[PDB]
């Protein structure tokens, strides 16, 4: 797509995916996110549309595994562009998903989730003819201590565990560090990994 | 050492009035012996506490919930302007997250990063959040030197606090320093000047009070016409030697056609988007 | 003063769309042009030129303000103009907010804010 066709194509109940890709960034593997939405125990009229916003270079470095799926679209823009997020009907989606690929290349532990946090704040600071705070949003963070910047009404404490933090308790944030108990669970009960996988 | 030394020279200058605002520094590096000596030379006005601005515990330690404002200095000579802007953005995010209602003054190297920052939900420019963009202000000052050469020097010298310096030699430097001794101030002006024209109060203030007015508080009006009458309770953007002189402005009572030519706001010229090869 | 106006409307537009968008002419657009513009003017010709050698800056400030709604915050004076001997140097320097008693020389330029027509 581009600005024109994105704005005139009415979208509602869709999934908006915000990608901070780069030509040197690692491959996220968006196949694994698309396939559960595309599963066949949903009727075809019930399939939520998917649109990806991000660097066109990174989209043409991953599209080679996403061309057999329906209801998908690309918009070659910036996840932080207010014009793009307005053109994509962000206020009418069933989810916005924010992912970053530049997480391992840099080693600062401060700027790893800066783009995701800024995008989340920009989406929550939007005025619609309702505010942007009620939008359904999920973001993936590399550092668990960065979850304190996602919300402002909640009380922040570095000692507080991620599972106990308000944005995680609400399903607004997700980090790969919560999966570490799957080693122990899998070992004790060999069927649990397949029950979860299915 | 140089950043704090320059900041304290301008904040604590004798040409301001008798302000007793305490300065509290928050930094995660232990100060070297020359910074500790600089803080000892300011022992009653400066306190330092070692911590990270990203830590809510440190923010509570420096009592940022009751501070009048938070100032965020930037590394202008950094190797990576993008990295510096990102770090400053993170600092602003942390401070606003701890306390949304804190006045934040920060330096921003670029203008797109400034646009990125102003989307913060707690970022309120009306309440007093000022992002001093260095590239923007310097390019604006260079452009004003294209309308009148020397105006970048004229503007820059109005902010830096400077005392009068005088020497016996008849040199261009004496006159230049005498001119440099004046800063731009702001204060409320006497009921004895309400009901008069702006040119009239300017020719009155000029040498009788020894004060020059550039503007007044339809709010911010640069050099008003002769048709504008001074509102009761207004403030004047004086240029003066110091703050204790502009007190006179208060303390006086007769002590003698479909063409799109412009932008959407009607403030800049505009044209359709030209191709790059057309203008090469 | 420095960017030639950036009112809250323009700061919203550049935050939402990140380009200047062209507008059709309106009466409010033609009213928004009235704001002063910074200028230099010469002291060798025009109505101010009777302030030749030995004139007072206070006289110039007063007549400019009284008659042209115009006032000056400084003189862009030639570096060597305070010397007795003629020099080929054309370099000037900014004198800010000088006294009413301050002395003019005929080769000078004046910083001022001027009206719109
Ligand atoms: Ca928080
Ligand atoms: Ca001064
Ligand atoms: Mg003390």
């Amino acid at each position: 797509l581009t600005r024109s066709e994105a704005a005139m194509t009415v979208l509602s109940g869709h999934v908006v995916v915000c990608i901070f890709g780069d030509v040197s960034s690692a491959l996220i593997g968006l196949r694994n996110l698309v396939m559960p939405l595309r599963a066949s125990n949903f009727h075809y009229h019930e399939l939520k549309h998917i649109v990806f916003v991000g660097s066109i270079e990174y989209l043409k470095r991953e599209w080679e595994t996403l061309h057999n799926f329906p209801k998908v679209s690309i918009l070659p823009g910036t996840p932080l562009s207010r014009a793009d997020l307005r053109a994509v009907n962000i206020n009418l989606c069933d989810m916005c998903v924010i992912l970053s690929a530049n997480q391992n290349n840099i080693d600062d532990t401060s700027l790893q989730d800066k783009e995701c946090i800024l995008a989340s704040l920009n989406i929550k600071s939007m005025q619609f003819d309702t505010t942007g705070v009620n939008i359904p949003i999920i973001t993936e963070l590399v550092n668990d201590t960065n979850v304190q910047f996602l919300d402002q009404d909640d009380d922040d404490d570095p000692d507080t565990e991620l599972y106990l933090t308000q944005p995680f308790a609400c399903g607004t944030a997700f980090a790969v560090s919560v999966l570490d108990s799957l080693m122990s669970a899998t070992y004790f009960n060999d069927n649990i990994l397949t029950l979860i996988r299915t | 050492l140089e950043s704090v030394s320059n900041f304290l020279k301008d904040f604590l200058h004798k040409d301001r009035d008798d302000v007793n605002v305490e300065i509290v520094f928050l930094h995660n590096i232990s100060p070297n012996l020359e910074l500790e000596a600089l803080f000892k030379r300011h022992f009653t006005q400066v306190e330092f506490y070692q911590g990270s601005v990203l830590n809510p515990h440190d923010l509570a330690r420096v009592k940022i919930e009751s501070a009048d404002a938070c100032l965020i200095l930037a590394n202008k000579y950094c190797a990576d302007p993008d990295a510096e802007d990102a770090s400053n953005i993170m600092r602003v995010i942390s401070i606003k997250n701890y306390h949304p209602k804190i006045r934040i003054i920060t330096q921003m190297l670029q203008y797109h990063n400034k646009a990125h920052l102003l989307n913060i939900p707690s970022w309120n420019w009306k309440e007093g959040d000022d992002a001093i963009c260095l590239a923007e202000l310097k390019l604006g000052f260079i452009a004003q030197s294209c309308l009148a050469q020397g105006l970048s020097t004229m503007l820059a010298n109005l902010f830096s606090m400077r005392s009068f310096i005088k020497i016996e030699e008849d040199t261009w430097q004496k006159y230049y320093l005498e001119g440099v001794s004046n800063e731009m101030y702001t204060e409320y002006l006497s009921s004895a000047f309400v009901g008069l024209s702006f040119p009239t109060v300017c020719e009155l203030c000029f040498v009788k009070l020894k004060l020059l007015m550039i503007a007044i508080e339809s709010r911010i009006l640069i050099n008003p016409g002769n048709h504008l009458k001074i509102q009761e309770g207004t403030l004047g953007f004086f240029i003066a030697s110091d703050a204790k002189e502009v007190k006179r402005a208060f303390f006086y009572c007769k002590a003698c056609s479909n063409v799109k030519k412009y932008d959407s706001t009607g403030m800049f010229h505009w044209c359709a988007p030209k191709e790059i090869e057309k203008v090469i | 003063l420095v960017t030639g106006g950036a009112t809250p409307e323009l700061e919203a537009l550049i935050a939402e769309e990140n380009a200047l968008r062209g507008g059709y002419s309106t009466p409010q657009t033609l009213a928004n042009r009235d704001r002063c513009r910074v200028a230099q003017l010469a002291l060798l010709d025009g109505p101010f030129a009777d302030l030749g050698d030995g004139g007072c800056y206070g006289d110039l400030f007063c007549k400019a303000l009284k008659t042209y709604n115009m006032l000056c915050f400084g003189i862009y004076r030639l570096r060597d103009a305070h010397l007795s001997t003629p020099s080929q140097c054309t370099k000037r320097y900014v004198i800010t907010n000088p006294p009413y008693e301050f002395e003019l020389v005929p080769t000078d330029l004046i910083f001022c804010l001027m009206q719109f027509d």
